RNA sequence: AAAAUUUUAGGAAUAGUUAAUAAUAAUUUAUAAUUUUGAUUAGAUUGUUUUGUUAAUGCUAUUAGAUGGGUGUGGAAAAAUAAAAAAAA
C-alpha cells in the first residue's frame, strides 16, 4: 500500500485531478489503506473548482473511513476542521466535543485557581506497591505460647515450634529452634537482622 | 460491504513493504558484509535526520 | 433499569407485555443528551483508572529498585558466611 | 501443549544445529518494457543442507517460492547449461554459494507439489500452524500481540488492614 | 396390585398398549385396590389380534399400489427412530431406569403373607435423630443402605 | 486476469489426466478457453434459477457480461464442474501483457 | 423470561403445540401407554407407536401419512367442477407443498361451471388464489369469471366484482365489459367467429343479421 | 402509582398541597400513616421530580396480573403451563375418533336449491 | 501411480501432524450419532443443535492417529523400497524424516 | 470484543450500553448477534374488525353444504384481502404486483428514509411460498449511497411495512440479472447536484427546536403553566 | 441460569463476575452498624472460605466529637467527625490496573477522600442537567483547540510514563573519561 | 447351561425345522460369548480359589467367561457333525452355514487362554478350536451353489471371511469355487485364487 | 504500556527468579521497538546490577 | 493434581478389585492390590490452635461448607428457594 500511497501523493503534488480517480480504482478496495491516503487526497479535492463538489468529496471519503475499516487520523481531522467555515463538515463527535468543553475549561480553571495548585499526597502518588512490608514491625513470632499445643501451626501459622521445650531435634532444626528462630518476645535484643546490618544496629 | 482477512489467507494486499532477505545471522561473510556496508549507511541516515 | 415511559409503542397483545419498548423519536433525541451528560463523568472516571494505574506502575519500579540493592546485599553477605562455615565444617 | 520438553533448557543442543549454505538460484523471467517482453534474471535464496541432494534442493525451491509466478511449471536445474543428476550431491558437484545455477522451466503445467512437509520441519517436531514465512526469514523475537498480560488477583495469606505475619503458606 | 404394576410396567415397556389397556380395565373391574380409577375406554373395539392398518373412520386407504409405497416407507421410519441411541441413558427403558428392588426384610421388616413381592420401604420411613438422641445408636443397622 | 499475467490461466482443448487420476488431480483446477465447449464424460444441468444467477450479477455487469452457468457432473457423481459462458468484450481495460490479452474471445 | 432452564434444549422457540408439558414427562410409563393409545386413536399405524423422544409435534413423515389417509368431506362429486375443486385440493394443498396454481388453471377452474353452487366452489378458489397464493391474475381473468357468473345467470356477483375489482386483483378489466356491467351497452363481446354480440338475447336484439 | 404492591394512589388526602407533598421528608411521611413501600415510591418519585424526571412510567399491574394465572415460581415472565391428570381424548372417556356424516353433510344448501329452482 | 503417491502422502501427513485433526481417523461408515440426533427432533430453529456438547465428541471408531515406533521403523523400510534400488537412501527425506521421528520421540 | 461502547468504561455498568458488542455474545446463540429490528407484535397483528361481518370459510371445508353464496364469498375475498392489508404490505405482498416481481425496483421501509437515515434494498429475487405472502426476498442494501457487492437475502421481508415506487427502466426481465446499482464515489463519481449526502460518519443532526424546549420543559428549566 | 431464578437478589452476566468494591455491613442493630470497604466478587461467594477479594478500609457511619481540639485548634475543628480507614494502595491497584467496578456509596465516600471526584449520583438538586448544542461545542473546540504535540505529550505524560530525564540527568547518568 | 442342551435332548434329530433350531441357537451362543461386556472381568491367578473355583460373590467377574468358553467347545464337540454335516437335499444353506462357522471362528480366535491352578480340565482345552472339516464342508455346499459370490457390497465381506478361514484353517481356497476353474490346473494358491476371482 | 515490560522484568527479581538472558533480550527489545531507550538502558543497569 | 493429621470394653478378613498396555471404548499379560504399623463392613460421625477452665503443650466445646438420574442447557449444576450483593437510562 505504501507504494500506491507514494504514487497517489506524487499526483497530487504533481497538481494532476486524477488522483482520487487512481485511489479508487486501485487501493480502495483492494488494499488496507490508513489515513494518509486521505490526508493526501484532502488537498487533491480542496483545489477542486465546485466549493460543493470540495464538501461532497469531502464527506464521500469521510464515508469510505467508515465503511472500510481505516478510521481517520488526527492529522486529517484537522486538516478537516481548519476549513470549517468554508465547508461545514464537522469532524468531532457529540461526545468528544462535550467532553472537551467540560475538561478544557475545568482545566484552565484549575491553573488560574491558586490554592488548588497545592499538591496533594492522596492523588499525587503511590506508596509501596511492593507485596510485602519494607521493614520489620516484629512479626512474625515463630514461637508458640503457654496455652498454645498446636506447636508447629499448620499451614497459615508463623510459628514453628512449641513455646518453651519440644523433643530432640537435629542439624539446623535444633541450631534454629536453640537460638536462630523469632523470639519476638525478647525483652533485650529484637530480632536479629542479617549479617552485613546487624553490626551497625548492634548499638 | 467490504472484503475482510481471514486467519487463513492475506486476503487484503501487503500494508507495507517488506525486503525478502534471511536473518543476519545466516548471511555468509561477504553477504554480511554488504549488509555492514548498509547497515552503516543506514546510521548515516539515520544521524542525518537527528 | 430500562425506563418504559408510558408514550411509547404500546403492544395490543393479551399474551404478553402490554407495551412494547419503542419510543418516540423525542425519547431518542432527549436520551442523548442524558448520555453525554453520563459521558462527561465517565472521561475522568476512566482518566484517573490510566493515572492510578501508572502510579502504582510506577511506585513498584521505584520500591523493588531500591529492595533489589537491600537483598543483593544480603545474598552476597549469605554467601560469603554460607562459603566460610562449610570451609570450616 | 505436548511440546515434548518439560523443563527450561537455555542452550541449543547440537540435534537441532544443521550445516547449511546460503544457495542462489536464477530464473528465467520475461518483464514486459514499452516494447515488450524483455528477458531478465529472478533469484531465490535457499538454504540447503551441505548433504542434500540436487532433488533436495529443487525440491527446497520449491517451498520459497511464495511468487505465484516463479516455480508453476516443472523445472530442472543446471549448471552453465549442463542439467543437475537429481540424485546427485552438492559436495560431488562442488557446488558453493559462489556458483552460478539456473533453473530450466519445462513449459509442462500441473506440478506435482506436497504441502504435507511444514515450511519449518526441525528435528524436535513443532508446527507452527503459520507458514507464511520460512525459519531464516523470521525474526522470531518480536511482540506477541495475541494474548492479554493478567495480574495476581489471588492474595495469597494477606488480604487486608494489619500485616501481622501474612500468612505464609 | 403388586402383580399389576410390575405387568403393566412391562407392557408399557415392551410396546403393548392394548394388552396394558386390557389390563387396566380387568383390574379397574375386578376391584383391584390400587387401580378403581384407573378403567380407560378400549380404543381397539373390533380389532384382530392376528391375521392390519388401523384408520379413524374419517380415512380411506390410499390405492393397494401406493399403499404399498406408505407402509413401507412407514416401517423403515419407526425402525430409524428406534435405532438411534438416547444419550444419558445404559440402553435403559425409563420404567427400568432407577428401578432397585430388594425384598422386604431388607428395611426392618418381617414375612407377611399378603405381601408377595414387597420393595423394601423407603429410607425415608425412619430418621436417626428421631429414633434416637445424637451420639447414641438408633438400633437399626443396615437401614438407609441400598 | 485482466492486469497480470497469470500462469496457467488459458489453455488447449482441455487438461487430460487419466481417468483415473482425474478426481484426484482434477478438483480444484480452474482454467478458461476460447469459445464454449464442454468437457468429456459429464451430464450438463444448466442453473435457471433466478436466486442462484442473482450471485454473478456484479459479474455479469461490471466484468463481463454472462451468457450462461452450468453445473457437468461425473458420471460417477463424485466430481463435479462449474463452467460459466461469457460473452463479448471486457468491461475492464485489459493490459496488453495481461494473460487475458491472450484470449481471441476477450478484446 | 426464556424458557431455555424451564424445559428441554430441544423444545427451543418452540410454540403453539398442544401442552408442551406433556412431552415433558412422556417419558413416564403411564404417559408412554397414553401416548401410544393416542396414537392408535389417531390412526394410520399397524403397529404400536411413539413419538419420537426429542420431538413434540408429529414427525413429518406421520403427519403426511395422516393427511394422505385423510377422506375429504366431499366423498362423490357430481360435476366436473366437483371433481376439478377435488383435484385442486388434492394438487396445491396436498401437504406441506411448494407448487403455487396459477392463472390458467383458475381459468380452467371458472370455466367447469354449471351450477350455481359450482360457482361457489369457483370463486372459493378465486379467494384463495388472490389472499392465499399472491399470484397474478392474467388479462382475460376477468373475461372467464364474468362469463362463468353470466352461463349460471348471476349478473350481481360480476357487478360487485367490478365494484371492487382491485381488491379482487383484476388489474385489466376491459372497457366493454365494464360499460356493460354499469348500465348501456347490453352486450359485452362481439363473438369473431360468430359475429354476435353476447349476450345473445341481445344480440338477437339489435343483430338481426348473422354473418360468419 | 404504577405497582400494585405501591398504591400511592390512595393517599391522595395523606397531603394538604403540593408544597406539602415535596418537602414532607421520609420520617413525617412514616408518622402520617403510609406502608414503607408506598412511602419509599412517594419519596422515590418526589425526588426523581426533583432531578427532573416526572413520574412518567408504565403502569405494570395489569402485565403481573396476566402473569401471575401461570406457575412461575420466580415471579418471571415465563409462561408456565398445567398439566391435567387427563388430556387425551381415549383417556377422557371418548372411544374413538367421531365420524362426520357424510350423506348430511353433503347436501344442497338452502341458497343453491333455491337459485336452482330460480333456473 | 495414485495408489503409491496417496500411499506416500498418507505416510507424510501422519508423520507431520501427528494427532492432528486433520490425521484423525473414523470407522467406515461410522454412526455419527449427531446426525441422528438432529433428524429426529423438533428442530424449531435448525442452529441451535441438541445434544452438541456430547455428539459433537463422540462418533464410532473415532481415534487420533500418529506413528509409534513399530510403524515408523516398518514405514522406513517400506518407503525406502518403494524407490529403485539404485536411489540414494540417504537422500530421501522421508526415510530421514522417519528415523529422527524415530531418533526424537525415542529421545 | 470489537466494538466497545466507549471504550473501556465500566463507571456504572450501564455505559456499555445494553448489548456489549454487535457479535453473539456466546457461540452457541447466533440469533443474539446485534441487527436492526421490527415491532412484530403491531404489525403482524392484523385488524379483525374487517373480518367482523363475514363468514370466512374453512380451507377443508371443501363439503358442499357448508359453502355460501356466490355475493357472500366475493365479500369474503375483500374482506380478507383488506384485513391482510390492514397493518402494510410484505414485500412479497408489492412484488406479486410489481411487473417482474419487482426485480429491479428498490424497496425500502418507512424509517429507513426519515431524518438522517437514507437505505433501501434493490431487489433481486423472490422466492415465494405457496402462501404467497411469505418467502424469501434478496437485495443489494444501499445506505447513502454505498451499495454492498453481492445480494443478501431482506431481513423481515415478511412484516408488513414496506414501500415500492415502481419505474420501467429499473425492471429486468427473468432471463437477465439485476446489476448491483454503483456505490457512489466509487463505481461513479460524486456530483452534488445528484446526490447529496445527508450523514457522513462524524455528523450529528442539529437539535429540534421543539425537542430542546420539550426537554427544558421536563427537566424544570421553562415555566410550564 | 437457574430454572428458578434468586428473585430477591438478581445481577447481571452470572457469577462469579467482576471485581467490584462494596460497602459490606453487619447483621446488627442499626445503633452499632458499622461498614467496610471490601473488594469482591459480583456473586457473593459464599461457598469458600475466601468470601472477599481484598479489604480496602472500614467506615464509622456514627459521628464522633472532636477529641483532638485543643491540638493547634484550627478552623472549625470542633464539628462532629465521622471516621474511616481505607487503603489507598490496594485501591489503586484494583482501580487502575485491575479494573474493578465501583459503587455509588463507596464511590461517594472516596470522593470526600479527593480520591474520586464527586459520584454521578451525588447531583446538586439546584442546577439542572445540562443541554448540549453541537455546533456550540464545534465552536468552542475550535476557538479554543490544543495543538497535536502538547496534547499528545500531555497524554503521555498522564497515562503512558511520568519519569522523563532531562538531558542534563541524562549526561549525569553517563559514563565517564575511563570508560571501565 | 445353554438353549443348545435343550435342543439336543437325544431325540429325533432327522427333522430339518430342529436343525435350524439348533444352529440359530448355538449361532446366538458363540454371539452372546464374543460381544461379551468384559469391563470388570478379571482372571488373575488367586491361591485361595486352589481347591474351589472362584468365589460365590466373584461368579460373574472370574469364572463367567471360563465357564461360557469351555461350554461353547462342549456344544461344539455336539453340534458341529449337525450343523455342518460331513460330506457323502440338505436342511441347512450355504449362508447360514457360513455364518455360524464365523462367529465359532471368532469365539475361538478371542478363546479364553489363561489356566488357572484351580482349573480341573485339560489345558488343552483352553487354546483355540480347528475348523479345518467345517470349512471344507462349507466349501463343498458352496461350490455346488452358484453366485454365492456376487457383486452386493456385503459379498466382498463375505469374500474376505471365506478367504480368512481357508487360509486359518490350511484348506485351499480353490474348494469355495466350482471345480471348472480349477480343472487344467496342477495348484492354485489361495492367494492366487483371490487375486483371480476377487 | 511499555513500562510494564521492565514491570515484568522487576516481578520476577522481586519473586526470587533468576531472569535469563532471553528474557533481558526480549524486554530490551520491546522497550526499544516502544522507543522506550531509557528504559532498555535500565534493563540492561538491571542486569548489571543482578 | 499430591503430602499430613480421626473415633468404638468385649479386634478380622476385604474386592465391578493392583500394575503393565499399539487398548479413546483393555476379549490381553502378571508370582497383582487393601489389612494386625488395625483394613473392609457395622456403630458414632461436617470438619473446626476460635468455646469454657487451669499455675498448666491438660481437660473441654463448636453450624464454614459439601451433595453421580429434574431439563445435557451453560463458561461452570450450584437450579423449585429467595434481610435485598441494585441487576445493562
Amino acid at each position: 500500500a505504501d507504494m500506491h500511497l507514494q504514487v497517489v501523493e506524487t499526483m497530487v503534488g504533481c497538481g494532476t485531478m486524477k488522483a482520487n480517480d487512481y485511489f479508487v480504482r486501485n487501493v480502495l478496495r483492494q488494499f488496507s489503506w490508513d489515513s494518509r491516503f486521505l490526508e493526501v487526497l484532502y488537498v487533491e479535492y480542496r483545489r477542486q473548482d465546485d466549493v460543493d463538489m470540495w464538501a461532497e468529496l469531502t464527506k464521500r471519503a469521510l464515508v469510505w473511513t467508515a465503511r472500510y475499516n481505516a478510521p481517520a487520523s488526527e492529522r486529517l481531522r484537522r486538516l478537516i476542521e481548519d476549513d470549517y467555515d468554508t465547508i461545514r463538515v464537522q469532524t468531532r463527535t457529540f461526545r468528544e466535543l462535550a467532553v472537551f468543553q467540560f475538561r478544557d475549561v475545568e482545566e484552565r480553571r484549575h491553573s488560574r485557581d491558586v490554592v488548588n495548585e497545592l499538591p496533594n499526597p492522596w492523588y499525587d502518588y503511590v506508596a509501596h506497591a511492593l507485596p510485602f512490608p519494607d521493614r520489620d514491625a516484629g512479626y512474625p513470632d515463630e514461637y508458640g505460647d503457654l496455652g498454645q499445643w498446636r506447636a508447629p501451626g499448620g499451614p497459615g501459622s508463623p510459628v514453628r515450634g512449641p513455646g518453651y521445650y519440644a523433643p530432640p531435634m537435629e542439624g539446623e532444626h535444633q541450631r534454629g529452634y536453640t537460638a536462630e528462630w523469632r523470639d519476638l518476645r525478647n525483652p533485650m535484643r529484637p530480632p536479629e537482622f542479617p549479617t552485613p546490618w546487624e553490626r551497625k544496629y548492634r548499638q | 460491504w467490504r472484503l475482510q482477512n481471514n486467519g487463513r489467507a492475506l486476503a487484503l494486499g501487503p500494508s507495507v513493504t517488506i525486503e525478502d532477505e534471511m536473518q543476519s545471522r545466516f548471511f555468509s561473510n561477504d553477504q554480511f558484509l554488504v549488509h555492514s556496508v548498509k547497515e552503516v549507511l543506514r546510521i548515516v541516515l539515520q544521524e542525518h535526520k537527528r | 433499569r430500562q425506563i418504559r415511559p408510558y408514550y411509547n409503542l404500546p403492544s395490543k397483545s393479551e399474551h404478553g407485555r402490554k407495551m412494547t419498548g419503542f419510543l418516540t423519536p423525542y425519547r431518542h433525541w432527549m436520551w442523548k443528551q442524558n448520555e453525554l451528560w453520563r459521558n462527561v463523568h465517565e472521561a475522568q472516571f476512566e482518566h484517573l483508572r490510566r493515572v492510578y494505574k501508572r502510579q502504582w506502575l510506577e511506585s513498584f519500579r521505584v520500591n523493588a529498585d531500591e529492595y533489589i540493592y537491600k537483598y543483593n546485599i544480603t545474598k552476597a553477605a549469605q554467601l560469603a558466611q554460607w562459603e566460610c562455615e562449610m570451609k570450616e565444617q | 501443549h505436548d511440546t515434548d520438553r518439560h523443563y527450561w533448557r537455555a542452550v541449543t543442543d547440537d540435534p537441532r544445529v544443521q550445516h547449511l549454505i546460503p544457495l542462489r538460484i536464477r530464473f528465467k523471467i520475461f518483464t514486459w518494457v514499452t516494447s515488450g517482453w524483455e528477458q531478465r534474471m529472478q533469484v531465490v535464496q535457499i538454504m540447503a543442507p551441505k548433504d542434500s541432494t540436487i532433488a533436495q534442493v529443487k525440491d527446497l525451491v520449491l517451498v520459497e517460492n511464495q511468487s505465484p509466478y516463479l516455480c508453476v511449471s516443472s523445472f530442472h536445474l543446471a549448471i552453465d547449461g549442463k542439467e543437475l543428476d537429481p540424485q546427485k550431491t552438492l559436495g560431488e558437484y562442488g557446488v558453493t554459494e559462489q556458483s552460478q545455477i539456473d533453473a530450466i522451466e519445462q513449459n509442462d503445467h500441473l506440478l506435482h507439489r506436497d504441502d504435507e512437509r511444514p515450511r519449518d520441519w526441525t528435528v524436535d517436531e513443532i508446527t507452527a500452524e503459520d507458514v507464511k514465512r520460512s525459519p531464516y526469514k523470521e525474526m522470531e523475537m518480536q511482540p506477541l500481540q495475541n494474548l492479554a498480560p493478567r495480574y495476581e488477583a489471588r492474595p495469597k495469606g494477606y488480604f487486608g488492614r494489619t500485616y501481622y505475619s501474612g500468612m505464609k503458606q | 396390585p403388586t402383580m399389576v404394576k410390575f405387568y403393566h410396567d412391562c407392557l408399557v415397556r415392551n410396546n403393548r398398549p392394548r394388552e396394558a389397556s386390557s389390563l387396566m380395565r380387568l383390574a379397574a373391574e375386578r376391584g383391584v385396590h390400587g387401580y378403581e380409577d384407573k378403567w380407560e375406554a378400549d380404543v381397539y373395539k373390533g380389532r384382530p389380534l392376528d391375521s392390519s392398518l388401523m384408520l379413524r373412520g374419517d380415512q380411506r386407504p390410499l390405492p393397494e399400489n401406493l399403499q404399498a409405497l406408505l407402509e413401507e416407507e412407514t416401517t423403515r421410519n419407526i425402525e430409524a427412530e428406534r435405532s438411534v441411541p438416547v444419550p444419558f441413558s445404559a440402553g435403559l427403558h425409563a420404567t427400568e431406569i432407577n428401578s432397585v428392588f430388594r425384598p422386604r426384610v431388607y428395611r426392618q421388616l418381617w414375612y407377611k403373607w399378603q405381601h408377595i413381592a414387597n420393595r423394601y420401604r423407603p429410607t425415608a420411613a425412619l430418621k436417626r435423630r428421631q429414633l434416637a438422641p445424637r451420639d447414641s445408636p438408633t438400633g437399626i443397622p443396615g437401614f438407609y443402605r441400598i | 486476469a485482466a492486469s497480470s499475467p497469470v500462469p496457467h490461466i488459458i489453455s488447449s482443448k482441455h487438461i487430460d489426466v487419466p481417468r483415473e487420476h482425474r478426481l484426484r488431480l482434477l478438483p480444484g483446477m480452474l482454467y478458461l478457453l476460447d469459445g464454449d465447449t464442454l468437457p468429456e464424460e459429464f451430464t450438463i444441468n444448466r442453473v435457471l434459477d433466478p436466486t442462484a444467477l442473482q450471485y454473478y450479477g456484479r459479474l455479469s455487469s461490471q466484468i463481463v457480461t454472462v451468457e450462461a452457468v452450468r453445473m457437468l457432473v461425473s458420471d460417477d457423481l463424485r466430481l463435479l464442474c462449474n463452467c460459466i459462458t461469457f460473452k463479448g468484450p471486457l468491461h475492464l481495460p485489459v493490459a496488453p501483457y495481461a494473460s487475458l490479452a491472450s484470449l481471441r474471445g476477450a478484446s | 423470561a426464556s424458557l431455555r432452564y424451564r424445559r428441554p434444549y430441544w423444545m427451543m422457540f418452540l410454540k403453539g403445540v398442544d401442552n408442551w408439558k406433556i412431552y415433558t414427562v412422556i417419558q413416564q410409563p403411564d404417559h408412554q401407554r397414553t401416548e401410544m393409545l393416542y396414537q392408535a386413536w389417531l390412526g394410520g399405524l399397524d403397529r404400536p407407536y411413539t413419538r419420537p423422544k426429542c420431538m413434540a409435534n408429529q414427525p413429518l413423515w406421520l403427519s403426511k401419512k395422516r393427511h394422505m389417509l385423510r377422506k375429504e368431506r366431499l366423498d362423490g362429486p357430481e360435476t366436473p367442477l366437483e371433481k376439478y375443486v377435488l383435484e385442486w385440493h388434492k394438487k396445491f394443498h396436498s401437504f406441506q407443498g411448494t407448487e403455487r396454481p396459477t392463472p390458467d388453471d383458475l381459468h380452467t377452474a371458472l370455466d367447469l361451471v354449471e351450477r350455481p353452487l359450482d360457482l361457489s366452489y369457483a370463486l372459493q378458489l378465486l379467494g384463495q388464489c388472490r389472499n392465499l397464493n399472491n399470484i397474478r391474475f392474467a388479462k382475460e381473468t376477468f373475461l372467464v369469471f364474468l362469463e362463468a357468473c353470466l352461463r349460471v345467470g348471476r349478473r350481481d356477483c360480476a357487478e360487485y366484482a367490478l365494484e371492487h375489482a382491485e381488491p379482487l386483483g383484476f388489474w385489466f378489466i376491459d372497457e366493454d365489459h365494464r360499460r356493460y356491467l354499469q348500465g348501456e351497452q347490453t352486450w359485452y363481446k362481439l363473438s369473431p367467429l360468430d359475429n354476435l354480440y353476447y349476450p345473445v338475447e341481445e344480440n338477437a336484439k339489435l343483430n338481426e343479421g348473422r354473418k360468419p | 402509582d404504577i405497582h400494585r404492591l405501591r398504591p400511592t394512589s390512595d393517599f391522595k388526602a395523606s397531603f394538604k398541597d403540593w408544597n406539602d407533598l415535596f418537602t414532607c421528608d421520609k420520617r413525617q411521611l412514616r408518622v402520617r400513616g403510609i406502608p414503607r413501600m408506598t412511602r419509599d415510591a412517594i419519596r422515590t418519585a418526589v425526588q426523581a421530580f426533583q432531578n427532573g424526571n416526572p413520574p412518567e412510567r408504565f403502569d405494570t399491574k395489569e402485565e403481573w396480573l396476566y402473569y401471575k394465572q401461570f406457575k412461575t415460581v420466580d415471579y418471571s415472565y415465563r409462561v408456565i403451563p398445567e398439566l391435567p391428570e387427563k388430556y387425551r381424548p381415549h383417556q377422557s372417556g371418548i372411544d374413538q375418533a367421531p365420524l362426520p356424516d357424510y350423506r348430511e353433510i353433503n347436501k344442497m344448501p338452502q341458497w343453491a336449491e333455491c337459485e336452482e329452482r330460480r333456473q | 501411480q495414485q495408489l503409491s503417491q496417496i500411499a506416500l502422502a498418507r505416510c507424510k501427513r501422519l508423520l507431520y501432524h501427528p494427532d492432528s485433526p486433520r490425521a484423525q481417523v473414523m470407522s467406515e461408515d461410522g454412526y455419527i450419532p449427531l446426525v441422528e440426533l438432529q433428524r429426529h427432533a423438533e428442530g424449531t430453529n435448525k442452529a441451535a443443535l441438541i445434544h452438541y456438547n456430547l455428539g459433537i465428541r463422540s462418533a464410532q471408531g473415532m481415534r487420533r492417529v500418529a506413528l509409534g515406533a513399530q510403524s515408523s521403523a516398518r514405514l522406513a523400510e517400506l518407503v525406502s523400497r518403494l524407490e529403485e534400488a539404485s536411489a540414494r537412501v540417504s537422500g530421501n527425506t522421508l526415510v530421514n524424516d522417519l528415523v529422527h521421528h524415530l531418533s526424537h520421540k525415542a529421545a | 470484543r470489537a466494538d466497545p461502547l466507549n471504550g473501556g468504561s465500566s463507571m456504572t455498568l450501564g455505559s456499555k450500553g445494553s448489548k456489549l458488542s454487535p457479535e453473539p455474545h456466546r457461540r452457541r446463540m447466533p440469533w443474539t448477534a446485534a441487527k436492526e429490528y421490527v415491532p412484530g407484535v403491531v404489525l403482524n397483528a392484523r385488524d379483525k374488525m374487517v373480518l367482523d361481518g363475514v363468514q370466512l370459510l374453512d380451507i377443508e371445508s371443501i363439503d358442499r353444504a357448508s359453502q355460501l353464496d356466490p355475493l357472500e364469498v366475493l365479500r369474503a375475498v375483500v374482506a380478507t384481502r383488506e384485513y391482510n392489508i390492514s397493518t402494510g404490505k410484505n414485500i412479497f405482498q408489492l412484488a406479486s404486483q410489481a411487473t417482474y416481481n419487482g426485480r429491479g425496483q428498490r424497496f425500502y421501509r418507512k424509517e429507513w428514509q426519515e431524518g438522517t437515515y437514507d437505505k433501501y434494498v434493490t431487489l433481486s429475487a423472490i422466492d415465494f411460498d405457496r402462501d404467497g405472502n411469505k418467502g424469501t426476498a434478496y437485495g443489494y442494501i444501499t445506505f447513502h449511497g454505498e451499495t454492498t457487492t453481492r445480494p443478501v437475502q431482506v431481513d423481515f421481508a415478511d412484516v408488513p411495512g414496506w414501500y415500492m415506487d415502481f419505474v420501467e427502466e429499473r425492471a429486468v426481465p427473468f432471463t437477465g440479472i439485476v446489476p448491483p446499482p454503483p456505490s457512489i464515489g466509487t463505481d461513479v463519481p460524486v456530483d452534488p447536484h445528484s446526490y447529496r449526502l445527508k450523514a457522513y460518519p462524524y455528523y450529528d443532526a442539529p437539535n429540534p427546536p421543539e425537542f430542546v424546549e420539550r426537554l427544558l420543559k421536563d427537566r424544570g428549566v421553562l415555566p410550564d403553566t | 441460569a437457574r430454572a428458578v431464578i434468586k428473585r430477591r437478589s438478581p445481577q447481571l452476566w452470572g457469577a462469579p463476575g467482576a471485581p467490584i468494591i462494596r460497602m459490606r455491613g453487619h447483621h446488627v442493630v442499626w445503633k452499632f452498624q458499622s461498614y467496610d470497604l471490601v473488594v469482591e466478587h459480583t456473586h457473593k461467594r459464599r461457598n469458600s472460605d475466601i468470601r472477599l477479594l481484598h479489604y480496602l478500609g472500614k467506615h464509622c457511619p456514627h459521628p464522633q466529637k472532636s477529641l483532638w481540639s485543643p491540638d493547634t485548634p484550627v478552623a472549625q475543628d470542633r464539628h462532629l467527625f465521622m471516621l474511616t480507614t481505607v487503603d489507598i494502595d490496594a485501591f489503586k491497584y484494583w482501580f487502575g490496573v485491575k479494573r474493578c467496578r465501583l459503587s455509588m456509596k463507596p464511590w461517594a465516600l472516596l470522593a470526600k477522600a479527593g480520591l474520586l471526584p464527586p459520584s454521578l449520583t451525588q447531583n446538586s438538586k439546584i442546577m439542572p442537567k445540562p443541554l448540549f448544542d453541537k455546533e456550540s461545542l464545534m465552536r468552542y473546540y475550535l476557538a479554543n483547540r490544543k495543538d497535536e504535540d502538547v496534547m499528545a505529550r500531555e497524554k503521555y505524560l498522564n497515562y503512558e510514563n511520568s519519569m522523563v530525564k532531562t538531558e542534563e540527568e541524562r549526561a549525569a547518568e553517563r559514563p565517564v573519561a575511563p570508560y571501565l | 447351561p445353554s438353549p443348545v442342551d435343550e435342543c439336543l435332548r437325544g431325540g429325533s434329530s432327522l427333522d430339518k425345522r430342529l436343525i435350524q433350531e439348533v444352529r440359530e441357537r448355538f449361532v446366538s451362543f458363540c454371539r452372546e460369548y464374543v460381544l461379551m461386556d468384559t469391563s470388570g472381568m478379571k482372571s488373575t491367578i488367586l491361591s485361595t480359589e486352589l481347591n474351589a473355583g472362584p468365589d460365590y460373590e466373584h461368579y460373574d467377574r472370574r469364572l463367567r467367561r471360563k465357564r461360557h468358553w469351555l461350554a461353547i467347545r462342549h456344544r461344539f464337540e455336539d453340534v458341529r457333525y449337525v450343523i455342518w454335516p460331513d460330506v457323502v437335499n440338505p436342511s441347512l444353506t450355504a449362508g447360514e452355514m457360513l455364518e455360524a462357522l464365523l462367529w465359532l471362528d471368532a469365539a475361538s480366535t478371542f478363546c479364553v487362554r489363561k489356566v488357572h491352578p484351580s482349573d480341573l480340565g485339560d489345558k488343552s482345552e483352553f487354546l483355540p478350536l480347528d475348523l479345518q472339516r467345517e470349512v471344507e464342508v462349507v466349501a463343498c455346499h458352496a461350490r455346488r451353489d452358484l453366485d454365492f459370490f456376487d457383486p452386493s457390497a456385503t459379498s466382498l465381506e463375505q469374500f474376505t471371511a471365506c478367504a480368512a478361514l481357508c487360509v486359518n484353517h490350511r484348506v485351499p481356497f480353490s474348494l469355495f469355487f466350482p471345480a471348472q476353474d480349477v480343472c487344467g490346473d496342477a495348484s492354485v494358491s489361495t492367494g492366487q485364487c483371490i487375486v483371480a476371482n476377487a | 504500556i511499555p513500562q510494564e515490560a521492565l514491570h515484568w522484568l522487576l516481578r520476577m527479581i522481586v519473586d526470587n527468579f533468576n531472569p535469563q538472558h532471553v528474557h533481558y533480550i526480549a524486554a530490551m527489545k520491546t522497550l526499544q521497538s516502544a522507543g522506550e531507550l531509557d528504559m532498555a538502558r535500565d534493563v540492561w543497569k538491571i542486569m548489571e546490577r543482578q
